[PDB]
RNA sequence: AUAUGAAUUAAUGCGAAGUUGAA
RNA sequence: AAUUAUUAUAUUACAGGCGUUACAUUGUUAAUGAUCC
RNA sequence: CUAGAGUCUAGUAGUAUGAAUACAAUUAUUUAUAAUAUAUAUAUAAAUAAUAAAUGAAAAUGAAAGUAUUCCACCUGAAGAGUACGUUAGCAAUAAUGAAACUCAAAACAAUAGACGGUUACAG
RNA sequence: UAUAUAUAUAAAUUGAUUAAAAAUAAAAUC
């Protein structure tokens, strides 16, 4: 049985609750934001482990 | 079951939903037109209709009500001779000269094919809608649209109360009193079930009790809207169960027992198949 | 071992009726295959009246019980061609070159995937029932297949002699 | 070729040959392809979707069918034979650029080729479909490689506001250091794991005005004297280069930094050599893909019969 | 002879709700 | 005289109803509520 | 039905589990011989019955519906149709050969559970 | 030569009240 399955994260994540009607948000965007973390004023995402490249000859995948 | 049969036949023939806000009796299409003579006093929906007979068999259906009609007929000799013996004349586990028979019934009258009746029906539906007949109303105040007495009137000192299917179409409690008049009280005090009551009353309130069919109409519509949540809940219920499975089976700590793990796989595929045929 | 390593795939899932006098009674038949992908496979069947989940449950246990070792050539294919007749299905299956896909009927595809048969090309003649196809597939895999070592020992020959010569 | 549309949609969750952040998340959250509780046709269709989203999204389906090679090549662990389903694409020039880390996408490599930034053995090739023979050497203009592997150059306005905020926070830091210098030094050492002149050496900076600095970038260049960016607006050391000029690796580069086996790369010169066509070997395949062997074999069975 | 048309005419196919026999 | 009570007399909310189960939920094997005069 | 004879003869006509070869485990009966001294519960054969293996969709077959070889005849969804037309013989009757269009997603076989029958009995 | 900047307010199209999304799709910037 095939179903058009919205690619929700396999892991558990903090989903939406009661929302302001004008928020117009989707669970996938919340998963995106939680995966990244806060956005810096410079536009960066420093909190993530994957924003910055490694420097000790050990690839970070 | 029989009441269900008549109700369904009426619904498919008249199609009440196809003519909302149309009160009274005008023949209805199905060059073909038909109207209800009796028992129904209105062409609108039947207030007593619950879709499925089986729900009369449930604990919650122990107070539901149906549009039956009783009569009395005196037994002839053969029945008198026939209904005698342990097999047929005892509690199957005093005698009467008569039987009280229950039956539901319906009648349609068909319009005449002509250049007259067709335009007559068409114009009646066009220019003169009969407004919103209020609870308490007597319709056109002719035998066609009189409220029908659908329960045995309950009579006490001075006052007779009646349960009516109204030309407005809602279940109604109408109370007659010696107060409101003497003659109207006299007539209501000889009123019986299956009669058309044809006067005014001091109180004409809705027949509130066992209107749970309207509560049931809510339940079924709840199911249809929330049925579509059921599959959607079941998706995450089974997904998280299996996502839990794969985590501890990919990680392979196997906190989940071999008996129980293979039970999940049984549920996963069993839930899959049951969804298949429900499409059919 | 059993849960982590064996993989279960449903092959048949269906409703079979036994119309009794009072009414039509409907039960659920399930046929499944369990294989470790490493040279052991088995088939199981289950029949349950109330819900298919129990049918698949008993089928899974039955498949686990009948789990048997399957001869394999290079752990990727059958030793030679298998031509097998089973209750009206004619299975003609051919070993294949490394990298060859499972170019077979679907039921045979799940059976091979479960049992670790990487390479095969086959055709199903006469009746094409999935039930009979699966049963005959396993039977032809285990009865109708002989290992080159076993053939050589039965013939009292060394593997170097029995092995085919290369021609081009 | 295919017009790119909804390539990075999260609902679809298809991984693409790109270094993008959205592609990174789509790869992250997928887990593995789900081929279970599916008929053979549905398994093949899912395998097609997943694999064909990655390997050659731009290629037209009826073109990929013609390009597809039903006969593959292979030179104790198990050889993953059917991961070589899409090895034919690995010799295309744009794919070679993407695998050499000379572009952030196959489409970006295509634009690099079509815009004349690519050479193969010293002749400018302007066709993305050009197939590389073994031993070929191909090069990309270093400016475009640096743009591909570098952060976006901020606009003048964006970097000006970023500098506004940096002045604000630097003033905050020096203020707090002046108020409570000793424990500030000690607690900074606490992270790193007294001289009162320490806070005296630190010097304030003047808040800038966007309205007055607008449209005058040489003036803004002189007006900034932060200790870390001296006399240049943030990210615009030389504003005439296509990238963040104090050259900075682009965000989210570690996840997608695979060094291919079949290519030998020289990043200092932005050159590469096509050693061989990718070949599967016991326990390893040189076709860089994010999908497991079952998905590739299902796609291979699909394309062998052309969906029959 | 190979075709093309024909008053007159043979058989049979379908379907509509039915009508009649009891093979 | 003001207040508070009590006691009358008015005062209207109302009391009253062997009215309702096609008026329900409890309780049991009458009560509350809803409505009606 | 046709002629010749005094009812008979002479007729026309041609309807209403293929053959052969090689091989194939038992048991129990018979059956026919061949012996050896009724007994060897005698051996060799064929007929009958239940099997094994094998075959089959099964029923069932089980020395053939099995394993093989060779030759012939026949079949290609149902209905139209063994119909029409033509020819062949026949005084004729009939027979042989024998389509096509249209319509449909059917149709059929073995077996399973059922309710049905004046179907059978038998009981309670 | 600091750097997980934090606070407020304001708005916020279609659908929907969360695993219901359209949607990185637009705009904007390089
Ligand atoms: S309750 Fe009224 S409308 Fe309903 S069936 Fe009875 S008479 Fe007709
Ligand atoms: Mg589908
Ligand atoms: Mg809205």
């Amino acid at each position: 049985f095939s179903r058009r399955r919205i690619a929700y994260p396999f892991y558990p994540f903090k989903k939406l609750g009661r929302q302001h009607p004008k928020k117009h948000d989707t669970n996938l965007k919340t998963a995106m934001r939680q995966f990244l973390g806060p956005k810096n004023y410079k536009g960066e995402y420093v909190m993530n482990k994957y924003f910055t490249v490694p420097t000790n000859h050990v690839p970070n995948y | 079951m029989g009441f269900e049969i008549i109700a369904r036949a009426r619904q498919i023939t008249l199609r009440p939903e196809n003519f909302p806000d149309e009160f009274g009796k005008i023949p209805r299409p199905w060059n073909y037109f038909l109207k209800v003579i009796a028992p129904c006093p209105h062409q609108r929906k039947c207030p007593l209709q619950v879709g499925n007979p089986n729900f009369y068999t449930h604990k919650e259906g122990k107070d539901l009500k149906f549009c039956n009609f009783q009569k009395s007929i005196k037994r002839p000799k053969f029945s008198i001779e026939l209904k005698k013996g342990k097999l047929l004349a005892t509690s199957w586990d005093n005698g009467r000269d008569y039987e009280i028979l229950n039956y539901s019934y319906l009648i349609f009258e068909r319009s005449h094919k002509d250049e007259n009746t067709l335009k007559e029906i068409k114009k009646l539906r066009n220019e003169n809608v009969n407004g919103k007949y209020d609870i308490g109303s007597l319709g056109d105040d002719t035998q066609n649209s009189w409220p029908r007495i659908i329960n045995d009137p309950v009579k006490r000192k001075g006052h007779v109360m009646m349960d009516l299917c109204a030309p407005s179409g809602e279940l109604e409690k109408w109370t007659v009193s010696r107060s409101f008049s003497k003659q109207i009280y006299h007539d209501a005090r000889k009123s019986k079930k299956g009669d058309l009551w044809a006067s005014a009353a001091k109180t004409q309130i809705k027949g509130l009790g066992d209107l749970n069919v309207k509560k049931f109409h809510k339940l079924e519509k709840e199911r249809i809207k929330q049925l579509k949540k059921e599959e959607r809940q079941k998706a995450r219920k089974a997904m998280e169960s299996y996502n839990e499975l794969e985590d501890s089976l990919q990680f392979d700590d196997h906190q989940f027992s071999n008996f129980e793990v293979m039970k999940k796989l049984s549920t996963f595929h069993g839930n899959d198949f049951l969804q298949h045929v429900n499409r059919k | 071992y059993i849960t982590r390593k064996l993989t279960m795939k449903p092959l048949v899932m269906k409703r079979v009726s036994n119309q009794t006098g009072k009414g039509k009674i409907a039960s659920f038949y399930a046929l499944v295959v369990v294989g470790d992908k490493n040279g052991m496979v088995g088939l199981g069947e289950g029949k349950s009246r109330e819900e298919m989940s129990k049918a698949i449950f008993k089928a899974h246990w039955d498949a686990v019980r009948n789990l048997k070792e399957i001869p394999r050539y290079e752990n990727r294919t059958i030793y030679g061609d298998i031509d097998f007749r089973y209750h009206g299905v004619k299975l003609h299956l051919r070993s294949a070159k490394p990298g060859f896909g499972l170019r077979v009927n679907h039921v045979i595809f799940e059976i091979c995937e479960c049992a670790g048969i990487k390479d095969l090309s086959g055709k199903v003649y006469k009746s094409r029932n999935d039930m009979n196809i699966a049963k005959g597939t396993i039977e032809a895999f285990t009865k109708a297949q002989k290992t080159l070592d076993e053939v050589a020992l039965g013939r009292g020959k060394k593997l170097v002699d029995v092995r085919k010569v290369y021609y081009s | 070729p295919r017009k790119a549309n909804l390539l990075k949609s999260l609902a679809r969750g298809r991984v693409r040959t790109s270094f993008n952040k959205y592609n990174l998340f789509n790869l992250y959250k997928k887990g593995g392809v789900d081929l279970k509780s599916k008929s053979l046709y549905q398994q093949k269709w899912t395998a097609k979707q997943e694999t064909r989203a990655y390997h050659g999204e731009h290629l037209t389906e009826k073109r990929w069918q013609t390009v597809f090679k039903p006969k593959l090549d292979s030179v104790i662990k198990e050889t993953p034979f059917l991961l070589q389903t899409f090895a034919v694409l690995e010799k295309r020039l744009d794919f070679a650029l993407f695998r050499a880390m000379f572009a952030s996408s196959v489409r970006q490599a295509r634009q690099f080729i079509l815009h004349g930034n690519v050479r193969v053995n010293g002749v400018k090739i302007k066709h993305p479909s050009y197939t590389l023979k073994p031993g070929d050497m191909f090069s990309v203009k270093p400016d475009k490689v640096l743009e591909a592997l570098g952060a976006k150059k901020p606009s003048f306005q964006e970097a000006l506001k970023i500098d506004k905020t940096q002045i604000v926070l630097w003033n905050k830091y020096v203020k707090e250091a002046k108020t409570e210098p000793k424990e500030v030094w000690e607690k900074k050492l606490e992270n790193f794991e007294f001289d009162p002149k320490w806070a005296k050496n630190l010097k304030y900076h003047d808040p800038i005005k966007l309205s007055e600095l607008e449209g005058d970038e040489p003036k803004a260049r002189k007006l900034i004297n932060l200790p870390w960016q001296k006399n240049y607006v943030y990210g615009r050391q030389d504003p005439k280069k296509p990238f963040f000029t104090p050259w900075k690796p682009r965000p989210f580069l570690s996840p997608f930094a695979i060094l291919p086996h079949h290519l030998e790369i020289s990043f200092k010169t932005c050159h590469a050599v096509y050693l061989r066509d990718p070949v599967a070997r016991p326990g390893q395949s040189e076709v860089i893909s994010p999908f497991d062997v079952p998905v590739h074999e299902r796609a291979y069975m699909y394309y062998l019969r052309n969906g029959k």
